[PDB]
């Protein structure tokens, strides 16, 4: 997929992390890969670059604690981070470096990212509860439905409606850490038909636990 | 170096022009090339390159984005700001290592006031089986963002144990939506009747209200 990283989830403190970046549509023979991360809610941060010829430049800071290495044949860059601290909790993104000369280069394509939570806790799968209008009012020509996703750890979660078919009027309310666990919800508005016997479903895939439960409304 | 972005937040009506600034601690300009870049990070996606080397446009980013500047001072102009650009904006220099980002300038598109469509949801059967009860209200598609909901339980008894989450600004119409979850124990949900969700937002002195009566328990 143009650049996708896997490495993920929960990693306990002091242990090591390897996030693998898999590039597509170019090769490492000709392209550099930056690694960046984004610590929840604040700014983007550069970790390092592995240039074309297997060469590397590092953010003097993290410097000591990380290595990046490519297998050109496999189309993968790998970032090894060791002695994890809890503030390494971040979204980790790999990006393509288009270099043509010192006066024409770009960090031009970005991976989706993967969420790495450094903590001594255990993943907790979500409980998913459907929410449907129950006291019968002649709901106009549109009805709202929802899925409540409760108590999971760590982040992320993915809530899709009828596997992805409805992403029209889908609202995804962001996640709130309550007593060490996260909760979130999503609403969808479908017509008064495309609900009753059309059967709606939210499909919640909670990666770290490998939960992928579909609750039918 | 270190990059300073102003304003940190910005609201501009459509058709207007927005001007993100970014000033560096040092001349990120070697010969006639200002080594700075501009990224658009929409709400929950990876960064998209907008401009590299201060002025050059990334193919695909429309021509209402303009980058300008030399040395220390740089500027991103977006005119006409269309609804689609409600996102967060970063500038990054690459004059030296490390490759630091500036803090982000959020853009918020000003729009006409829009009042909420409140929806109220019972708990699921499945939830009650875990001994708990959640009552959910989606206050959807309003502008501005400031809204404050209240839960009224059975009489004008208010409650605490409420979870309130706001979606970011919608990119099609410039609205916001909200989720409010009152979470009770089953064993106290069970011995009460009325549950109101009373929302108060600029568009009316009158709070909007949705409410249900526990119907055949
Ligand atoms: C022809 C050559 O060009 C100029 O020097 C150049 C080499 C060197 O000095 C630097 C600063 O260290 C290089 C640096 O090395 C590599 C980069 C960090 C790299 C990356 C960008 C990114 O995103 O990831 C990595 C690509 C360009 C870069 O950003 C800078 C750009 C500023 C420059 O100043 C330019 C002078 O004109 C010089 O005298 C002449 O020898
Ligand atoms: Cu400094």
């Amino acid at each position: 997929v143009h650049l996708v990283q896997s490495g993920p989830g929960l990693v306990a403190p002091s242990q090591s992390l390897s996030i693998t970046c898999t590039v597509s549509g170019f090769s490492l023979t000709t392209y550099g890969v930056h690694w960046f991360r984004q610590p929840p809610g604040k700014g983007l941060e550069w970790l390092g670059l592995i240039w074309a010829g297997g060469n590397t430049d590092y953010n003097s800071a993290l410097m000591s604690r990380l290595s990046i290495n490519k297998d050109n044949s496999k189309s993968q860059v790998f970032l090894k981070m060791n002695s994890l601290q809890a503030d390494d909790t971040a979204m980790y993104y790999c990006a393509r470096f288009r270099f043509a000369s010192y006066y024409d280069y770009a960090v031009d394509y970005w991976g989706q990212g993967t969420s790495v939570t450094v903590s001594s806790a255990k993943t907790t799968p979500p409980s998913v509860y459907p929410l449907a209008p129950g006291c019968g009012d002649t709901t106009g020509s549109s009805v709202t439905s929802g899925c409540l996703v409760k108590g999971y750890f760590p982040e992320p979660v993915t809530v899709t409606w009828n596997s992805g078919s409805l992403s029209s009027s889908v609202h995804t309310f962001p996640a709130l850490l309550q007593s060490g666990l996260y909760t979130m919800s999503s609403s969808v508005t479908v017509p008064s038909s495309t609900w009753p016997s059309q059967t709606v479903t939210c499909s919640v895939a909670h990666p770290a636990s490998s939960t992928t439960v579909d609750k039918k409304l | 170096i270190v990059l300073t972005q102003s304003p940190a937040s910005l609201a501009v009506s459509l058709g207007q022009r927005a001007t993100i600034s970014c000033r560096a601690s040092k001349s990120v300009s070697t010969s006639g090339y200002s080594h700075i870049h501009w990224y658009q990070q929409k709400p929950g996606q990876p960064p998209k390159l907008l401009i590299y080397l201060a002025s050059i446009l990334e193919s695909g980013v429309p021509a209402r984005f303009s980058g300008s500047g030399s040395g220390t001072d740089f500027t991103l102009n977006i005119h006409p700001v269309e609804e689609e650009d409600a996102a967060t904006y970063y500038c990054q220099h690459s004059r030296e290592y490390p490759l630091t980002f500036g803090a982000g300038t959020e853009l918020e598109l000003k729009r006409a006031d829009a009042a909420p469509t409140v929806s109220i949801f019972p708990p699921s059967s499945e939830q009650l089986t875990s001994g708990g009860a959640s009552v959910v209200c989606f206050l959807n598609n309003f502008y501005p963002k400031d809204i404050n909901v209240k839960w009224k339980i059975d009489g004008s008894e208010r409650q605490n144990g409420v979870l309130n989450s706001w979606t970011d600004q919608d990119s099609k119409d410039s609205t916001y939506s909200m989720s409010s979850t009152l979470t009770l124990t089953k064993d106290e949900y069970e011995r009460h009747n009325s549950y109101t969700c009373e929302a108060t937002h600029k568009t009316s002195t009158s709070p909007i209200v949705k409410s249900f009566n526990r119907n055949e328990c």
